[PDB]
């Protein structure tokens, strides 16, 4: 057993709840934390949340950016900026943003502008790796 | 078309042949047939039918009142006597809002019959606007985070009393 | 006592017995908004701090205030400017922020040069995540490399109570790495450069949506005082007025009586 | 609302009404005189007539208008005692017979009271007011319209005139403007026999669940503007929604208004009103919506009119 | 007695105690001050325009004293508390130093020019002043001198 | 036993007669003897010695008051005749509460030794607590928001109050 | 208060007293009587009785109660100058020989002052006061209740009886209904002997000071009024918490009051008052709570009051 913690400034998910494994888009890759993981913080990335359920069928969601946390007793923590469910989230306006990200890039020399516009490419970018 | 001005000043004028014909004094010093003095003389404007030849006489009593107490001896009288009233006050004068006709307090019992379709087609809109509009109207600033319900009756209201 | 004061100070209780009303009424919306964005934002606080807590954190050898702008909410920016005076004078260096105008100008006169950045416009509009990133952008932004700080603020509990409470930001990166972070593994230094960043962005963010819960609360119940406080003093004032109305026409009656029975 | 209760006391009960106007604007006086030949009251052809008509007009002296609700109150005295009826007297306006009294014992001559008033006034009051109950061969009820003077309820003329009313209807221009008529105010009318011991058991706390439930209302009224109208618990929405659709039954419609309505008007026997109102509360009409009690008679025309359509 | 005297006027010229009570002298009250030729037929328009709009600033803020006085300044917005700065200037410039008051003012008297003076509130409403703390404009003679108060009371 | 039902009535009427008989009109209008009218009669309500008879007069008079106005001419001065008051306030009654006794205001100068012993058993404590319970509980709406020690104090009360 | 003081001042007295009743209630004199009888001032067996006694209460006719006050004053003027003593003098009610020369002065054929008082009211009070004084042949302590009709102090009754006086203990109702007790207002009282030159500078400096302290209170009670306390300054905030605190140390059981607030009553030396007033002032006590100085004797029982409450 671990209880489970996640939720946004907006929203809230879960609240201790019993849970077996979650799935996170860190820094590092995607990292895996089960029941009885290591204690071990890493911040987050744009990409897909997996929160492994107690009865078999899983609950997915996208995230733009947060942090999450495991500790030295059974118990996981996961918040992000903005938190949002593969319902509500539409593919088409996605891919206007991804181009006209890609075109200002080219279009900017400035290295504080250049950091800017490459996130929002990033976040762009892994708005496909679910719709 | 006929204006006392004014039926005060009438009033002392009366008041002070009593009080020297040595008649008792009642409130103010004023007798007991000051009603009756003013009560005679403003029922005698009417509206005659077709069957006197339907001709009209109409009155336009003017009032004095000292600090806007209406709840004077005679303005008392007046107000009882008469078929409506039209409340002027300093604060909505030197405010701007000029005539300085207090919507609020001036009322007309004929009102409605005697204004002409035309007037009646936008009368009764603007005084429930302005009725509307008075209730809020302390909060004409003080209102950043009001709905825009009330912030609209504002609007509506402040606009109408630059027309009047 | 006269006729000229007294309908002088009717004609002005009626306007505060209305305007507080309303008043009242304002912030009683705000409120309800802010007690169930509070909700969600409290878990958010809850999640934030649960390391702090589970893994003892000191330092080895900076003040933020949280109220707002819009006063008249009873004791809320006094009872934090207290606790701030407080530790202003018990430590140490002290550099102080004050988030909300009525923190630049209620403990200022007193410590004019220990300000470090100001802000306005809070409690105008219901606080955001975006705001309390603004907070922490300057924070780091200013050459003050702080060593340790405590965020003070008021928490919700109810419609009429509050507390004000502190907590301390272990938000040094050189103090992010202790012997009790010697129970955790797989970390980088610049990866708490990142978590404890945003850590910080948390933690400004819930002591903001605690805040305007319990100031708009408050203001609420001040006001609902006030406007029933104004509505008792007209009730009594009224009543004032007809005695010295009776008694006025009775008297200049009196006046008048006695000098026509001397003849 | 003074014409519909002389037409449904000459139905309900077989009396007649006299009306004595003390201090009458000879224009509104012509006015009510056409108005009352127009609904159906005056009858200048035959003899179905139900009022008695006397004027005091302002034109005349002090002591016309302090003896005219006794010149009217002995033509209803008659109706009482000789033809043992439920007798209607209306007196308009009762301030300006005090008024009138006090101008005629200001010009006999004698010291004046308190606030200018007459030294007389409990007796100029009680001499004509203890005429006005219920003898062994009938009854005399009136309904006196009251002018209160700088709305200063202790001031003599309206104390002294409180110290013999029994009940009060106040009819409000806010209420008025909802368009709910009789213009009758529910909460700010009172009276002296809503007393279990006088009315009933029923009568009573069915009367008080109403004055309750509307009160509720007004309670929430701030929380319906400023909260949002959702979040209401299941007890607070349904006496919310329960005590919209009573205000509305309160509306009657009225049969003196017919020639200007053309609607058909509506006499609601007592024990009619009481289960009528206990129903709702009861809420064995939560699923009826707000606009079917609304200008009704009884419950059956309200349940009727639900339908309507759809 | 003076109520039935009111009648037999072509201008009124009120003075009121509670006025006087705050220095202002003289004291009279702008809001009970009535005067038959106030038409811009006869003064001209600017004039009028000018002191049916001193008169507004002064009205206005009266209507707030109260307000203010137990409920703070700081609930007033940008736009309503530049008018009560306004009216405390408007109000402490309507003082004169009389030449015949010099035993109890203790400043050399003076005499303004009709131009002179609707220059004067002009600019003030305007907000043109608004810079200018009120205590420059408390008992002076034309506007100049006013800002030459405010240039002393400095340094 | 007797009661005056009552003597503001009485007041008036003999007003009336004062001012009729043309006798100097004083406050509220009232002759000079008002005060009089009520001391000579109440003080005939009096308890006799055993050697007298042991026969006693208790007075009950009543005072209608306007808008709860105790200073006025009339009720203070038969607070000053009277051993004791009992005021109704119309906030209580117009509330449910009846009998309408304003406890904080309603006392019994020369009544407390003529007490049940078996009522001061009960009342004794009841006084105490109700005066408790009066120390300031108008705050009202919070449930299970305030203290410890004071919350139980607001919970005999309205009991205590319910039960009266 | 004036049974207080009698039990205080009367009973500890080497001298003669003299007491008259004027106006007041008969029983008022029966319980006196039966209460002075008891303690011994009065003795029946044998003549070692101390305190003479005239009353004319409020059930003799005006003539009486206009002259009985001349009456009482008459045997204390005796003890006074033909054996030249300290004679206490104690009057109840004193407003009651002008009242009851307001009842005849109509009928004596004068035409009525202010408030349709005598007009000789300045003068028939200055005549009879100017007696009741101390003289060279000896000394008369007059202790006088004057009671205020209409609470209105300025009747030209109580408004009178000032000028005559050297020292005013004035007793308000709103005072009495905060259910303090002595009821007496700590700003509107007077003695004519405040005076650092005879109670002593510190006596003078701690009665200025409370004053100041309660002057500041009240002068900032009509923003609390509106406001809250929660609104004030950290400075004002500090006021508000001892003046409170004063106005309740300034309350005090009666002896004369036990036998129906069921608390002990207390007498407390000057030395203990002057430096109780002086700690609370001083601040050393601003961590007691308030209620800890309500009804006590000496400053060293809030100590002991504050403790109670664990």
């Amino acid at each position: 057993q671990m209880s489970f913690t996640f939720a946004s400034p907006t929203q809230v998910f879960f609240n201790s709840a019993n849970v077996r494994q979650v799935d996170v888009p860190t820094q590092t890759g995607a990292f895996g934390i089960l029941a009885a993981h290591v204690p071990t913080l890493q911040v987050l990335r744009p990409g897909l949340v997996v929160v492994h359920a107690e009865d078999g069928t899983t609950s997915k969601y996208f995230v733009s950016s947060g942090s999450v946390t495991v500790n030295a007793d059974s118990s996981v923590q996961l918040l992000a900026e903005e938190a949002v469910t593969l319902d509500m989230l539409d593919l088409g306006a996605a891919k206007a943003n991804l181009e006209k990200a890609q075109s200002e890039l080219l279009g900017a020399a400035d290295e504080a502008t250049r950091a800017e516009i490459q996130i929002r490419i990033e976040a762009n970018e892994a708005l496909v790796k679910a719709l | 078309l006929i204006i006392y001005d004014d039926l005060s000043k009438q009033a002392v004028a009366y008041r002070q042949m009593s009080l020297l014909l040595r008649r008792p004094p009642g409130r103010e010093a004023y007798p007991g047939d000051v009603f009756y003095l003013h009560s005679r003389l403003l029922e005698r404007a009417a509206k005659m039918n077709d069957a006197f030849g339907g001709g009209s006489l109409t009155a336009l009593p003017v009032i004095e009142t000292q600090a806007g107490d209406v709840s004077a001896y005679i303005p008392t009288n007046v107000i009882s006597i008469t078929d409506g009233q039209i409340f002027l006050e300093t604060e909505l004068f030197y405010k701007g809002i000029r005539p300085a006709i207090n919507v609020g307090l001036s009322v007309s019992r004929v009102g409605s019959a005697a204004q002409t379709r035309a007037m009646k087609q936008v009368a009764g809109t603007m005084k429930l606007e302005l009725a509307q509009y008075r209730e809020v109207a302390a909060f004409a600033q003080f209102g950043s985070d009001l709905d825009a319900a009330t912030q609209q009756l504002l609007s509506r209201g402040v606009r109408l009393t630059e027309l009047l | 006592a006269t006729l000229k004061d007294i309908t002088r100070r009717l004609k002005s209780i009626k306007n505060i017995q209305k305007i507080t009303k309303s008043m009242k009424m304002v912030a009683a919306a705000k409120y309800a908004r802010a007690e169930r964005e509070l909700k969600p934002a409290r878990v958010y606080g809850v999640g934030s701090l649960a390391l702090y807590e589970k893994a003892d954190i000191k330092t080895p050898e900076l003040i933020i205030g949280v109220s707002s702008d819009r006063g008249l909410c009873g004791a809320i920016h006094s009872s934090v400017a207290k606790q701030m005076k407080s530790e202003a004078a018990n430590l140490k260096e002290v550099k102080i922020i004050g988030v909300g105008d009525k923190i630049r100008s209620i403990l200022h006169r007193t410590h004019s040069d220990q300000f470090l950045v100001t802000f306005k416009e809070v409690g105008r509009r219901p606080p955001t995540f975006g705001d309390a990133s603004v907070i922490a952008l300057e924070l780091l932004n200013s050459g003050y490399e702080f060593d340790e700080g405590s965020i003070i603020f008021n928490r919700f509990r109810s419609v009429i109570s509050y507390k004000t409470e502190e907590k301390p930001i272990f938000s040094l990166d050189t103090i992010s790495s202790a012997e009790s972070m010697s129970i955790y593994d797989d970390i980088d230094a610049d990866v708490l450069r990142n978590y404890q960043e945003y850590s910080l962005a948390n933690i400004i963010y819930y002591s903001l949506k605690e805040s305007t819960t319990s100031e708009q609360s408050a203001r609420m119940t001040a006001m609902d005082n006030a406007s029933k406080n104004a509505s008792e003093m007209i009730d009594k004032l009224t009543l004032t007025f007809n005695r010295t109305r009776q008694a006025v026409i009775t008297k200049e009656l009196i006046e008048i009586i006695s000098g026509a029975a001397a003849l | 609302l003074i014409m519909e209760l002389i037409n449904n006391v000459a139905k309900a009960h077989g009396g007649y009404s006299v009306f004595a106007g003390v201090g009458e604007r000879t224009r509104e006086g012509n006015d009510l005189y056409h108005e009352m030949i127009e609904s159906g009251v005056i009858n200048l052809k035959d003899a179905t007539s139900k009022v008695a008509l006397v004027y005091g007009q302002m034109n005349e002296p002090p002591g016309a208008r302090a003896r005219v609700a006794l010149t009217g109150l002995t033509v209803a005295e008659y109706f009482r005692d000789q033809e043992g009826q439920d007798v209607l007297l209306f007196i308009d306006n009762i301030f300006r017979f005090t008024q009138a009294g006090s101008e005629v014992s200001a010009l006999l001559g004698r010291i004046p009271s308190a606030v200018g008033y007459q030294p007389t006034l409990a007796t100029d009051m009680g001499t004509m007011q203890e005429r006005i109950t219920t003898t062994k061969k009938g009854s005399i009820t009136s309904v006196q319209a009251i002018y209160v003077p700088a709305d200063d309820l202790t001031d003599p003329a309206p104390a002294t005139t409180f110290a013999h009313l029994d009940a009060t209807t106040v009819l409000s221009r806010a209420i008025a403007e909802l368009g709910i008529y009789p213009a009758v105010d529910p909460l700010d009318s009172t009276s002296r026999i809503m007393d279990p011991n006088i009315v009933g058991s029923e009568h009573y706390d069915v009367a008080r669940g109403v004055q309750k439930i509307l009160q509720d209302y007004k309670s929430l009224q701030d929380i319906i503007a400023i909260l949002g109208m959702d979040e209401l618990s299941e007890e607070d929405k349904l006496t919310v929604s329960r005590a919209r659709k009573i205000q509305r039954f309160l509306s009657q419609p009225f049969q003196v208004a017919e020639v200007f309505t053309g609607h058909l008007g509506k006499l609601v026997p007592l024990k009619e009103t009481i289960k009528g109102f206990q129903q709702i509360l009861a809420g064995e009409y939560d699923h009826l919506p707000e606009q079917a009690f609304y200008m009704v008679g009884p419950i059956e025309e309200a349940v009727a009119k639900a339908d309507k359509l759809a | 007695a003076p109520a039935t005297t009111f009648a037999h006027l072509d201008a009124t010229t009120v003075l009121s105690r509670a006025i006087a009570e705050l220095g202002i002298y003289p004291a009279v009250d702008p809001l009970d001050s009535t005067s038959r030729i106030m038409d811009p037929n006869i003064v001209g328009s600017e004039h009028y325009d000018v002191a049916r709009g001193v008169q507004k600033i002064l009205q206005d803020y009266k209507s707030l004293q109260d307000i203010i006085a137990i409920l703070g300044m700081d609930e007033l917005s940008e736009e309503d508390k530049l008018t009560v700065s306004r009216a405390r200037k408007i109000q402490r410039f309507l003082s004169q130093p009389f030449q015949v008051a010099e035993v109890f003012t203790g400043h050399l008297g003076k005499l303004v020019p009709l131009k002179e003076t609707i220059k004067g509130f002009q600019q003030i409403l305007a907000g043109e002043y608004d810079h200018l703390p009120e205590q420059a404009f408390y008992m002076v003679g034309p506007i100049e001198e006013a800002v030459a108060k405010a240039d002393k009371l400095a340094e």
